[PDB]
């Protein structure tokens, strides 16, 4: 939570990924677990989501044990982690209005239309010219 | 069985009220957390001598004839 | 009947919390107030068929022998 709080740029989505298989974090000190529900519920209400993929464990592969109230049946490995290996190189841009133009039926009726783009033919990112030993930017000055 | 598990879920709710809800009550309605093993031992030690009494068949024909009918139908 | 009166004791205790503060933290621990008739009804509809199925006598020997021996003793 402190880490999310620290950085200054505005955040669109905020997700936490746990990596653990100790499906009961502690069956020994109940007070720790009570404070765990409390703080986790707080994070759920500070705008932050949380997520675990049950990686692997001999037995102990359940989520109703202390985590049904945390994350947003069950087995020993998570399909949710397999896709995080799909290893893709796409790139995306958000709902970016290419240009808003006012469609006018005639000289008097005008409506507001957002010309958006749904296929763009991505090109390779434009290269930047660098100095030969110093790898510094070179600031073209034509 | 289902009524015992309902007892356990209401135990969970009351626990949510005290341990994390940071609230108390009038202390006159506090109920023991439910466990079916004790409940059964006490029922069979105290209540059972009268709980299973055949009698005149009077209590039978009053208390359950509805369930009697329902299960006959099923 | 006794489990039901216990659940009403528990309902009294929970309503005691509900009258003054005591907000629920875990948004999945809610329990509807206990009233016998409606649950007997849902027992009739949803699960009475599977329950009252006689089958091959297995569930009886499985689960009820404790009460069987107890009732024989009483």
């Amino acid at each position: 939570a402190n880490l999310f709080s620290d950085v200054q740029f505005k955040m669109s989505h905020k997700r936490i990924m746990l990596f653990t298989n100790e499906d009961n974090p502690h069956g020994n000190d109940s007070a720790k677990a009570s404070r765990a529900r409390t703080k986790a519920g707080d994070l759920r209400d500070t705008g932050i989501f949380l997520d675990l993929m049950h990686l692997k464990k001999p037995g102990g592969f359940d989520i109703s044990l202390f985590y049904r109230d945390i994350i947003s049946v069950h087995f020993e490995e998570s399909s949710k982690l397999e896709d995080l290996l799909r290893k893709v190189r796409a790139k995306e841009t958000r709902k970016r209005a290419l240009s808003r133009l006012k469609l006018k039926l005639n000289k008097d009726i005008v409506i507001s239309v957002g010309i958006y783009n749904l296929v763009q033919k991505a090109l390779k990112p434009p290269p930047i010219k660098l100095y030969r030993e110093t790898n510094e930017p070179v600031k073209t000055k034509t | 069985r289902e009524l015992a598990t309902l007892l356990h879920m209401k135990d969970l709710e009351i626990q949510d009220y005290q341990e994390s809800g940071a609230t108390l009550i009038r202390d006159r309605l506090k109920t023991e957390p439910f466990e079916e093993n004790s409940f059964l031992e006490q029922f069979m030690i105290e209540k059972l001598p009268e709980a299973c009494s055949i009698g005149d068949g009077k209590p039978f024909v009053m208390n359950l004839q509805d369930l009697y009918m329902a299960v006959t139908t099923q």
